[PDB]
Parts: C-alpha cells; structure tokens; sequence
C-alpha cells in the first residue's frame, strides 16, 4: 500500500540494408534485416511473448511473426517503408503489447550501407508479481 | 536515401 514499483527494460530495434551484388529477378536492389533484441545480448525472451513485424503489403505474407529469438526478418526489396513492430509480453494485464513505427530506410547505390540502432526504454508501473519476476530476468 | 513506398 505504501510501496510502489516501476520496472524499466531496454529494447533495441534496428536494421541493416545493403545494395546487392546483382538485383533479383523483380528488380530488388537491397538485402535488409530488421530486428528487436535487448542491449548487451540480454535475454528479453524472459518477458517477450512474440514479436510481430508488419511488412508492407507488397511482400508475400507481410505479417512476420517470431515467437522465439532471434526476433528478426531478413528480406530483399527496393524501397524503404514504415514498418510497424509489435512486441507482445508474457503478461496478462495491459499493456499486453507495445507498438513502434520503425523506419526501414535504404541508402542509394554508391552510399554507405545502413547499420541503424534505435533505443527504447519501456517502463511498467507496478506489474503483477509474476510479470515483475520475469521482467527482472 | 532511396525511394519510399506507401
């Protein structure tokens, strides 16, 4: 009653994009990889249920779902887009998910490859005993 | 950066 708890977890979202040696048959010029993980190789699976990357409609079966680490999608494409990522938690009370609009951008041929890192600090105010147990790993 | 699609 007198105490109160805020748990903070760090998440790392990022992506890599490189112009291919040769395009694919449809003219896909880049190979990219997008991911969600924890800093310093920490294990977020303790509290992460699944990660859903929402690709752009032009990909076959755009809803890419990783239920286990590594939480990443490897694709080939030709243009950058905004990529909704949903992170689902091993809990039962709101929030059960968190959403980020991830900007999956590509550089032009002749320009340096992308290696991008985006930080996010999530704060859970007074979670359940079980959920706090897993957040703390 | 390259083109973007919507």
């Amino acid at each position: 009653m007198a105490s109160s708890c805020a748990v903070q977890v760090k998440l790392e979202l990022g992506h890599r994009a490189q112009v291919r040696k040769k395009p694919t048959v449809e003219g896909f010029t880049h190979d990219w990889m997008v991911f969600v993980r924890g800093p310093e190789h920490s294990n977020i699976q303790h509290f992460v249920e699944k990660v859903v990357f929402h690709l752009h409609e032009s990909f076959p079966r755009p809803k890419r779902v990783c239920k286990d680490p590594p939480y990443k999608v490897e694709e080939s494409g030709w243009a950058g887009f905004i990529l909704p990522i949903e992170v689902y938690f091993k809990n039962k009370e709101e929030p059960r998910k968190v959403r980020f609009d991830y900007d999956l951008f590509l550089h032009l041929e002749g320009h340096p490859p992308v290696n991008h890192l985006r930080c996010e600090k999530l704060t859970f105010n007074n979670p359940t005993e079980d959920f706090r147990r897993k957040l703390l790993k | 950066q390259t083109a973007r699609k919507s």
